[PDB]
């Protein structure tokens, strides 16, 4: 009698949990939704009666596996849950980090800011949450589009010998080797470079 | 197995299960806690056990609390909505124990934990697992996944 | 009859502090009906006492203290604290800067002496740079203890550059300490 939610998805990155769904066609009038989240007892409600096509979920543990399901209301009838399963730390989206750049001579210093979790404090980061937190800098002279890439041991790096003058684009991007998970790379930043070398 | 990610747990967690401890010591102080025979702490270092076993003493000791919480929200539905978010956790945490698991003081440590529940009142054991639940996971469980880095 | 009875936390330690020989003691939340003697503040003279690193103590749950006067001719009554949760109410203390120059490349690396009692606790520190007299300080990203913070230097001039550093303790909730005095020395 009612139709259910369409193209149901868990939009997850950096631990920012967005159920988000797409209204079915219906003619009667405006649909309503209810989320809701399977806790340690029962089916907990989220978002009840809602007029949007989401819902927060980033109260979630982020420990372990959760079961989430939504259906669409109209009056008093209502529509078949879609339920589907979210794991946080395996189904979220690793963000872009934050890169600082700094030109000295020919050199080029990049400091690299963690994705920041903003249900949680700057002392927990995404770095925190996965025990193999390594970043990942990748770089080009602007316009040759060949590509080189370094793996710093921490959240500095410096890009020495390069050329005189030249602008040179870098990004950076979190990584899991244990898993071979890459997090999103960062905005390309360009900078140039001035002369002499050390 | 990967437990090593539990060395630093996610503070928002540990508000989840602050509040927990809060809410137990209000429910405990109006039961009949405080039974003879005490486990809970353990008189012994998890460090004074090889790294191998140490999982095994804190899967015994992570269990008994879960089955002893477990049992304690379904006694009050008011105080299970707090513990809720925290049962879920350790259980996950037993989870990921379990998978690093194939007449010393570790056989006669799960013979106590395990002859506990059939010889022990109720109250106790919640007040017994409420005051060891910062025990087990910033201590025990820290040193668990520390691995051999816990000496 | 001590009045003002405090227990206090200052640099990863539980101090006891009390204003008019004397008796401390303590008791553990879970041992409620149970107190216990201090051995090293029996019978002193002081004002304040060591509640760290106790015999029977337990760091893992709150504990209150009592203490009175005494003296060869009478006894005052006990006069008990307020709880202190040490996991949720300590305060950490400011690091100690290691400081090495490499190239241009100054490195300030934090150390700490800590209680050998003391909970493995998660330690960050957030570094302060900047030149003596500026006004405007240069804070670094939170740092893990062990990890030294890297700063690009400028090779030119010799100006007399600070450094200070804070330590930013975290379990359930980010604690901050102050910031440690500032290490002044000449960059080149
Ligand atoms: C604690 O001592 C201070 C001065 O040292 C005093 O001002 C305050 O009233 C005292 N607190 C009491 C008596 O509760
Ligand atoms: C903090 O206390 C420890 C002993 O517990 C001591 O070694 C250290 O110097 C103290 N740090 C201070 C007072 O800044
Ligand atoms: C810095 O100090 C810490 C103190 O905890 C030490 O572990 C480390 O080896 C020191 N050096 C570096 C490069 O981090």
């Amino acid at each position: 009698m009612v139709p259910p939610p369409e193209n149901v998805r868990m939009n997850s990155v950096n631990f920012k949990n967005i159920l988000q769904w797409e209204s079915p066609a219906f003619a009667k009038g405006q649909l309503t939704f209810t989320a809701q989240y399977l806790s340690y007892r029962i089916f907990q409600d989220k978002c009840m009666q809602t007029t949007l096509t989401e819902c927060d979920f980033s109260s979630l543990s982020k420990y372990g596996d959760h079961t989430l399901r939504v259906r669409a209301e109209f009056a008093d009838e209502h529509s078949d849950w879609v339920q589907i399963t979210f794991c946080p730390v395996d189904d979220t989206i690793i963000g872009p980090p934050g890169m600082q750049v700094e030109v000295l001579a020919d050199s080029l210093h990049m400091r690299f800011l963690a994705p920041k979790i903003e249900n949680e404090y700057e002392t927990w980061t995404m770095k925190n949450v996965y025990n193999s937190w390594t970043y990942n800098v990748q770089y080009w002279k602007q316009g040759t589009d060949e590509k080189f890439q370094i793996t710093p041991q921490y959240d500095f790096e410096v890009l020495r010998n390069l050329e005189p003058w030249t602008t040179y684009c870098v990004q950076v991007r979190g990584f899991l080797p244990d898993r071979n998970k890459a997090g999103e790379w960062s905005e390309p930043v360009c900078e140039q470079t001035t002369h002499d070398e050390t | 197995c990967h437990i090593a990610q539990f060395k630093s747990l996610s503070p928002r967690e540990l508000q989840a299960f602050k509040r927990a401890k809060d809410a137990l010591e209000e429910s405990l102080l109006l039961k009949d806690c405080k039974c003879r025979s005490r486990l809970f702490p353990r008189t012994w270092d998890l460090r004074q056990l090889q790294v191998r076993e140490r999982p095994v003493a804190l899967e015994a000791e992570l269990a008994l609390t879960l089955k002893v919480l477990d049992a304690t929200a379904d006694t009050d539905p008011a105080l299970g909505d707090v513990l809720d978010q925290p049962l879920h956790t350790l259980h996950h945490i037993l989870s990921q124990l379990r998978a690093c698991i194939q007449r010393g003081r570790l056989h006669r440590w799960l013979h106590r934990l395990q002859e506990a529940p059939k010889k022990e009142s109720p109250g106790c054991l919640e007040a017994s697992v409420t005051f060891n639940l910062f025990r087990l996971l910033a201590r025990d469980l820290n040193c668990v996944a520390s691995g051999d880095l816990c000496e | 009859p001590p009045q003002n009875v405090t227990l206090l936390s200052q640099n990863f330690s539980v101090y006891l502090t009390w204003l008019p020989t004397y008796f401390v003691a303590y008791q553990s939340s879970p041992t409620r009906r149970r107190w216990r003697e201090v051995e090293e503040c029996a019978g002193t003279k002081e004002l304040l006492c060591s509640m760290m690193c106790l015999k029977k103590q337990d760091l893992y749950n709150k504990f209150k203290g009592r203490v009175r006067t005494v003296s060869p001719s009478s006894k005052s009554p006990w006069v008990e604290s307020e709880y202190l949760d040490y996991l949720f109410e300590v305060e950490p203390a400011p690091p100690v800067l290691v400081l090495t120059q490499t190239e241009e490349i100054l490195s300030a690396n934090a150390t700490y002496q800590l209680p050998p009692c003391m909970p493995p606790l998660d330690l960050k520190y957030e570094v302060a740079f900047w030149k003596e007299g500026a006004g405007n300080k240069t804070l670094f990203p939170v740092t893990p203890h062990g990890q030294p913070v890297q700063i690009t230097l400028q090779p030119a001039a010799s100006e007399h550059h600070c450094l200070s550093a804070r330590t930013i303790y975290t379990f359930s909730v980010p604690k901050y300490s102050k910031f440690s005095k500032p290490t002044c020395f000449l960059l080149e």
